[PDB]
């Protein structure tokens, strides 16, 4: 009995739903419960095994699709230009390095073959393309084998895939691929000839033979959502839903518009047997758009995305009279409306401060008008930090954020114990706040007024600076803090598999 | 009395509105087969089906019935039906300010040729399917009851209309004119007058009946050219057939048949317009109200700059590319992403103004909404359609006098500059009283 | 638990194939095993219980592929001429009657009705064709409802079939079909589509719900046999063999040549769970050609295609020295040998005389043939007769044919106890005739060479009459058709389908 | 020595079975990848794959591994995969007298266009898979060992062949001809004399090593026109080039290859013919054989009631439409359908006049067959090919007058004047003893 879970692709930066997999597979650990991680896209730029390692994912865990028909397993790459050059013909002349691309002529014919390294100072090449008269004509690529190559030839004097090939551990062919249009459009396997991805990715799911308790969990649906939901219907099929599933600017009370990707999951609700939503808030209203809309009554789980380790009291002294804001800057961050708010609630109070840690675009525009306004040198500037430990060096966090499907950096702040002011918004603001008790949650108008919210950030600000409140609702801001961290999660986590198989 | 109209669409709804304002309330006969049509209307197509009169609840897009785990998405302007990712149908939307209901749904085969358009109407019921042949031509349409029987089967290769109605039995009408006319006949609607928007079918119904006696009336609203259409000229030339009268709301065609006819031949031109009921007087305010699928507008950040005291609103309900939401820097610029209906109401009453500015497709009608609420339009020559509601005076060159708008567009500085510009759009669109067919008319209208 | 006969089409003049179909119902009903009988072809130029009625099927047991999906019983045509014109509208001027073709005409819209009856002296209409200003726009089908239309359009001034259409006992659209170039193309269910009959026959296969233990027997297989294979793996599948299953001139001991239209099932036969053959002489043969050629050993069954509900004793006379043959009369039955044969033996013995039966093409050439050559008419040719009671009065049944995969009038000839004179060839010669015991096996080479072939008839044709042994063979055509009684048959299938469900 | 051969056919099989005849028997290679050669021939693109040398058992058309429940149909000319009815792949037979066996499947996309090619071997298995791409032009072509791992993998576009053998390093040759003469050094034949067909790749590897040690021939078939390719061209120019002697063996082909050329390049061409192997002498038994894939025999109406004494034996691999076999009650005609492989030969044996007269495709090399046996053939100006074996005082008109047809060899009674025609029928064939032969090349050693 396994839980295999569905994803599309990886890489080395990669985004929430990466993670909460990678996350949920250290919990599915800890409950001995057997799971594999199907990701179904072409990556060759890397070798697959060092993205699925670097975001946490054992080798014993990683089914590739396009691996998955070979004996060969996921592996680092351990072959060496030593290794590369016992295989290849002659002897060559020069070497050149720049960088991780190193690459040897043979000029008695015109030829070379050019590596590219996993790090640059090591020797394990990933992949060698061979070119001949100027020509790419072949390219290999290694984990401790070669597990694929590909044939090229010039068009439009441009180099061209036409052919990829798969190995197994021998180097006798497994299967392999026509590419037209930089699409696959042909498969052809000893026994087996198949047209498209989607039925090759329907073969793939045959060759698992899933049975009555095993857990199909798919956390991404772009293509292959329909061939999913088919061959899952002897086992017990789920679907995971990061971010927000529906529009209310585009719904009304009779027709509702779902998100994107979530739309055909929806839709076929009846052919799942489980949903997982991120905050409890989301269960909720979903459950009743179920209701109110298509009458269908799927059962639905919450199970966050993250966990605390341990609630994290700090040893130190409060510092009273401070701040902060953590998130991944952009415009949709609004911390123009932060960046103001606490200008004009500086008059009042004493040497606050508050710091921004994250980077990115508009990044530009903040540093713009933090120094002509007034708190110049006491609001902060440069970027990234770990905040694991630091948040509670802190008093209160601040978020404009208009959407949150599940806060992460909120997840940590209430263990690490800082009041919270935010509007009232789903999912994470609703789910990590009560408007006594933890913080303020800001009504929201329909549209952008600035001075709006500015003076509505500052009328809760100063509630809690005004005594007692600061530190009392900072103490108990934890007796909510105990439901998500990790004995919590693996509970349902758990909880969920052993109610959706007695089914 | 009776309107017998060819289409449904916003021209006829105009002549129709107009009329019953006027005191006209006849039953009217839409003869197209279409499904969403006004309580006021019926269709011999849609009559017999079974239908319940007065719901609107279409399909929505992901409604459509499909095989088991067929996918269906779609966006704003169409949907679709796959299987394994292969393309099977097309879902159209029907026109309405709600977005994304079905209309009609068409099915391919696996070479991705048309072979079923299934139809729904309003109340979100498949009333038809059309079946084609090779060349994409139609083969037939049938009509179903609600109990899925078959009402009327219409070959349009040979014209022959095979119509079966419940407990009667079968009988065949060699024509679409002597279908209407089973049609007229068996709701035994009188007949006085008969007040019709076009060339096609809608007259043939009335050049066919001249033994019977009446005189009808057609409200010719296409446009004119080099000659008249061969069939308006029988119109004039023979006496006896029941329709001796041209109404012709469009002025500027309306001399252009003036033109092409003979001194002798244009006692039958009666001349008229419509009239528009508005939603409110205009108020001469600050504000702007453009609504755009996706960047970008002609020449905004030409004029936004140039005149800094109007405030300018953007709307879609699709995202805004960072291309545009790099002008909302202009503290001068106010902007709705994936706008509400609810939200595009409002800035309706909030504009004085809506510049036709944007570029691609039109969204929801905002040429004619803008007109319903007296907001004075004006764009380049690149307008999104409609062209009736602009006036010549008001309408630009695509950014050749790139501005020439913003002054003249501020000859909004007070109550009687702009008084004029609003009949300048006014008269553009053929407005008249109610009184003016009042009098036009019943020097005709008798019986 | 039910068994499922699978054919292609059926008519007036059927034969073969569906005539063994007719008595394994027959055969199936007395032993209590309900059978299904389907026929998969379109057949509207005949209501297809009419032809099923013809050959001694119950309503009850056909399925007809295009009648199944709706909720119309298969019966006879009962809708009368006074019923069509009923549903017409208006009054027809006159009528028109030649054969069983009635139209009737109504100038006053230019339009007339085509009525074609079932028979001419009744009333009943199986179709009504509308034409429309000479031109032909719909066509119904009638048995006791409309359960079929059809609509046209002229093409090239030719009416063409674009459509058509199958509906409900209560007129509703059950799915109809586009038809392009003969063929069917597209067929529209509700909350079907399907681009193929292939895949047409699949969703009707699946709305069957085979469970294990019901048995589906392939009679035909031409364009359905895939995919009868893969929706019969849930269920028992079984192949019958009606033929001889190979050519024997286009083989060697290296490589054999199936008959066509076994190929598929022979090659594929690790998917079949049991065959069937006519006689264990072909069950021995295939047998080990399989063992052969592909290694393989797929059970093989041998049940008749007929039987003897009893064996017939004559009514106590015999003319002296008389023979009998019974075939349809054609190129390969050959009986232009055996006229000529036995005029030599009425040389050698006075009171000898013969006579043929049997009806067909290509033998008009016979009746000039009978004493053109001289011979003089103690041969005697009889037509069409129905032989169950009129066999025994002979002393000898003959057949010259070159092949027969068992034979009905062979069992009926011996069931008479005729001994029996042809060719040694496969397969019914050489299971009807021990050779000695009721009669004599003719070799033959291997090309067809004449004055030999008479002159082997005649001379085992006194030796086959002079003497003592004739009733002393006429012994053992009641010696082997014992084994051919009506009980006995319905033991074989009984056990036959008793061992299958055990696997 | 060696054998350099373009492709395997006929004309190349003649062409070896005649030197050794002359106890030139020496090492041949064959460029062409055939999977199918017969057992004293190899080729470089199948030698390294490791099938067991000898075994012939071919595939038979319903053996073509096809993905589960995919039906397999064909007829004697052709053979195809079908899912669900709908056309996959296309099976193409090896041309043998034994049908329907796999030389080649094409597999089809689901619009139909070819994809790829899978070609098979003598010994029943896929050794090559070429792949396509958009204009249904040949991309690449793989070719495998027998236990799975690629050995050669040729561009089409490029031309580099890709050549890793087992335990070997990965070479990249850049041409055929270069991949040629690696297999030629490698195998460490000697190159005294290298005997070729034709002026493709063959030739362009003797022009290859013109500055090395031994020289070599060309024996030319190919028929000629207007005027001589450049490329035998470069050679008579040429006089240290490799080769400088060119045979053509029939005459019909060089009486030309002279007349467009002058006498100066004219020391350099030699000449011959064929050294065939006869079966049989020809005994004149009065029968004749006709082998047809479908009827009419053009005016075989007309022989037959003038040759009450021709027996007339039609023979067909299928069955025969009653057009024809209405002619049987014609007393001197016998007829055999569904003709076995064996009962055929036996015909072959039992007639000694092959008329060619049927129309249309023409059956496992009949005409050669009837050639081979000493049959005299006439056939009608449709005279299908072979003409190869027809002397033409021996075809005759397409059918205008059948007359002249048969009192031509209705006139051959005795025993000299059929030799005078088998001759003629021989000498157009351009049959020479082994004696020339070994005259002819007896000066080059
Ligand atoms: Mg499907
Ligand atoms: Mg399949």
């Amino acid at each position: 009995s396994t839980v295999y879970n569905i994803n599309l692709g990886i890489g080395w930066a990669s985004s929430g739903v990466e993670y909460a997999q990678a996350y949920r597979a250290q919990i599915l650990r800890r409950i001995q419960q057997p799971a594999k991680f199907i990701f179904m896209d072409m990556i060759l730029a890397d070798n697959i095994q060092h993205l699925t390692e670097n975001i946490g994912f054992l080798d014993e865990e990683i089914i590739w699709l396009y691996n998955y028909f070979t004996d060969i397993k996921i592996a680092p790459t351990t072959v060496t230009l030593d290794q590369v050059l016992a295989q290849v013909a002659g002897q060559p002349e020069r070497s050149e390095k720049e960088g991780k691309i190193v690459r040897y002529f043979y000029p008695q014919d015109d030829q070379f073959i050019t590596c590219y390294l996993r790090q640059e100072d090591q020797d394990f090449v990933e992949h060698v393309e061979y070119v001949s008269r100027g020509r790419l004509i072949r390219k290999d690529y290694f984990s401790y084998v070669r597990y694929a190559s590909e044939y090229f030839a010039p068009h439009n004097d441009a180099a061209t895939l036409y052919q990829r090939r798969f190995y197994h551990e021998d180097g006798s062919v497994a299967y392999d691929m026509l590419i037209e249009d930089g699409q696959e459009k042909l498969y052809r396997f000893p026994d087996r000839i198949f047209y498209s991805k989607a039925e090759l990715v329907r073969y793939f799911l045959q060759c698992l033979q899933l049975q009555a308790d095993d857990v199909v969990i798919l956390d991404r649906e772009t293509g292959i959502g329909q061939v999913v939901f088919e061959e899952s219907q002897k086992a017990k099929l789920g679907v995971v839903v990061h971010a927000e599933h529906f529009s209310e600017n585009a719904s009304s009370d009779d027709y509702i518009l779902w998100n994107n990707f979530y739309d055909y999951q929806f839709t076929n609700a009846d052919k799942v047997d489980f949903f997982i939503v991120a905050t409890e808030a989301q269960k909720r209203i979903l459950e009743q758009q179920f209701q109110h809309y298509s009458d269908k009554q799927p059962q639905i789980a919450t199970i966050p995305v993250g966990s605390l380790d341990q609630l994290t009291y700090p040893k130190e002294p409060r510092k009273p009279y401070s701040m902060i804001t953590a998130s991944r800057l952009a415009t949709e961050k609004h911390i123009d409306w932060l960046v103001a708010a606490t200008v004009q609630a500086h008059a009042q109070l004493p040497e606050l401060t508050l710091d921004i840690y994250g980077k990115g675009s508009e990044e530009d525009k903040l540093r713009r008008r933090i120094e002509e306004a007034g708190a110049q040198d006491y609001i902060r500037l440069k970027g990234h930090a770990d905040l694991s430990q630091i948040y509670a060096g802190y008093e209160l966090y601040l978020t404009a954020s208009t959407s949150e499907g599940f806060g992460l950096t909120l997840m940590e702040a209430v263990g690490s114990g800082l009041p919270l002011i935010g509007f009232d918004v789903r999912y994470g603001n609703q789910t990590f706040i009560d408007d006594g008790k933890n913080g303020y949650l800001l009504p929201v108008s329909s549209n952008h007024v600035e001075d709006q919210i500015i003076a509505a950030f500052v009328e809760k600000i100063i509630a809690l600076f005004s005594q007692g409140r600061q530190q009392e609702m900072s103490q108990h801001s934890y007796q909510v803090a105990e439901n998500y961290l990790t004995s919590r999660v693996e509970a349902a986590w758990t909880q969920l598999l052993k109610e959706v198989r007695d089914d | 009395m009776i309107q017998l109209f060819d289409y449904y669409n916003q021209e006829t709804q105009d002549l129709h509105d107009s009329l019953l304002a006027a005191g006209y309330a006849c039953p009217t006969i839409v003869i197209e087969a279409n499904g969403f049509l006004p309580d006021d209307m019926i269709s011999p197509y849609t009559y017999f089906l079974g239908d319940e009169e007065g719901v609107d609840h279409p399909l929505f897009f992901n409604q459509v019935p499909v095989p088991p785990f067929w996918e269906i998405t779609g966006d704003h302007q169409v949907a679709r039906v796959s299987d394994m990712g292969e393309e099977r149908a097309r879902i159209h939307y029907a026109s309405q300010a709600r977005g994304r209901l079905v209309k009609q749904v068409d099915w391919l085969d696996k070479k991705g040729q048309l072979r079923l358009s299934e139809r729904y109407n309003k109340q979100g019921r498949c009333f038809a399917k059309t079946a084609y042949k090779s060349g994409q031509e139609a083969f037939n349409t049938t009509y179903y009851s609600t109990d899925g029987q078959e009402r009327i089967v219409e070959n349009h290769v040979t014209g022959d209309i095979i119509l079966t109605l419940d407990q009667e039995p079968l009988r065949i009408f060699k024509s679409r004119v002597d279908f209407i006319r089973f049609f007229l006949e068996r709701l035994d609607l009188d007949l006085d007058h008969i007040l019709f928007n076009s060339l096609a079918y809608s007259f043939l119904v009335s050049h066919s009946l001249t033994g019977r006696a009446g005189q009808d009336i057609l409200f010719w609203q296409e446009p004119l050219y080099d000659e008249l259409p061969g069939n308006m000229q029988l119109i004039l030339d023979n006496s006896q057939l029941r329709t001796q009268t041209i109404v012709i709301p469009d002025l500027a065609t309306y001399e252009k048949a003036m033109s092409l006819a003979a001194a002798d031949q244009q006692q039958k031109f009666l001349h008229l317009g419509y009239h528009y009921d508005f939603k409110r007087d205009n108020y001469l305010r600050k504000d702007a109200l453009i609504l755009t699928h996706s960047d970008q507008i002609e020449g905004l950040d030409t004029l936004v700059q140039s005149l800094p005291q109007l405030v300018f609103r953007i709307a879609a309900l699709t995202e805004m590319s960072p291309k545009l939401l790099s002008m909302l820097s202009y503290k001068n610029v106010v902007l709705y992403q994936n706008a509400s209906l609810k939200q595009i109401e409002q800035l309706y009453l909030e504009s004085d103004i809506y510049l036709d500015i944007n570029h691609g497709g039109q969204v929801l009608q905002a040429v004619r909404k803008a007109f319903e609420n007296n907001l004075l339009i004006l764009g380049f020559e690149q307008t999104l359609h409609d062209r009736h509601y602009i006036a010549q005076q008001h309408i630009f060159d695509s950014s050749q006098p790139a501005q020439l708008a913003s002054i003249l567009e501020e000859a909004l500085c007070g109550v009687e500059q702009m008084r004029s510009a609003l009949q300048a759009q006014g008269r553009h669109a053929n407005d008249v009283p109610v009184s003016l067919y009042q009098e036009t008319l019943q020097s005709l209208l008798g019986g």
